């Protein structure tokens, strides 16, 4: 449970910090 | 591009909310070990806990349908971009008052089992201090761009500066973020 909590939070955590990779490299192109 | 940002921002903001809840359930698990009862504010918290979810799920749900609104109109609708920006600003706002609580939450549980002086609290501490300050400049920064935008309305370059306004607070959040479920597994590896 605490480590399939750690699986869900690092791969959510993956996610956003791949999304705000993404969201950035648009706002590059922004400016 | 500006539509297609708005969306990433908007999925961005949805997966910290599952992460959010997630420190939310941890904190759970740690408050039955180490606490009795309901007081020392704990009774309020688990209120405030629920009425800030329900808060930002509607929030989310209005933001994914004004999404909808704004793609389904690309072709002809500045007004359109500028409440998307409305509705991630206060999506943001109701998160970090959520992580205010989750972060109350875990310093009070941290104070009754580890002292603050050592194990890497001390640096926590301040780190939280500090992100807490930045977030709230980001997010006033982000209300006064939008009021500016919504003055200028009556028929560009505002549009653009509140996405990196956004795209600047949802980065604050997710290292309060990391921060919050660094606390939690210190503690969990603690007392659990």
């Amino acid at each position: 449970t605490w480590e399939e909590w750690d699986r869900a939070i690092a791969e959510y955590a993956r996610r956003i910090e791949e999304l705000i990779r993404a969201a950035q490299e648009q706002q590059r192109k922004n400016e | 591009g500006i539509v297609q940002q708005q969306n990433n921002l908007l999925r961005a903001i949805e997966a910290q909310q599952h992460l959010l809840q997630l420190t939310v359930w941890g904190i759970k698990q740690l408050q039955a070990r180490i606490l009795s009862g309901g007081s020392g504010g704990w009774m309020e918290w688990d209120r405030e806990i629920n009425n800030y979810t329900s808060l930002i799920h509607s929030l989310i749900e209005e933001s994914q349908n004004q999404q909808e609104k704004n793609e389904q109109e690309l072709l002809g609708g500045g007004s359109g971009i500028v409440q998307q920006q409305n509705n991630l600003l206060r999506a943001i706002e109701a998160q970090q008052h959520l992580l205010q609580l989750t972060v109350w939450g875990i310093k009070q549980l941290q104070a009754r089992i580890l002292s603050g002086g050592s194990g890497g609290w001390m640096e926590w501490d301040r780190e939280i201090n500090n992100y807490t300050s930045l977030i709230h400049s980001l997010i006033e920064e982000s209300q006064n761009q939008q009021e500016k935008n919504e003055q200028e309305l009556l028929g560009g370059s505002g549009i653009v500066q509140q996405q990196n306004n956004l795209l600047r607070a949802i980065e604050a959040q997710q290292h309060l973020l990391q921060l919050t479920v660094w606390g939690i597994k210190q503690l969990q590896a603690r007392i659990l």
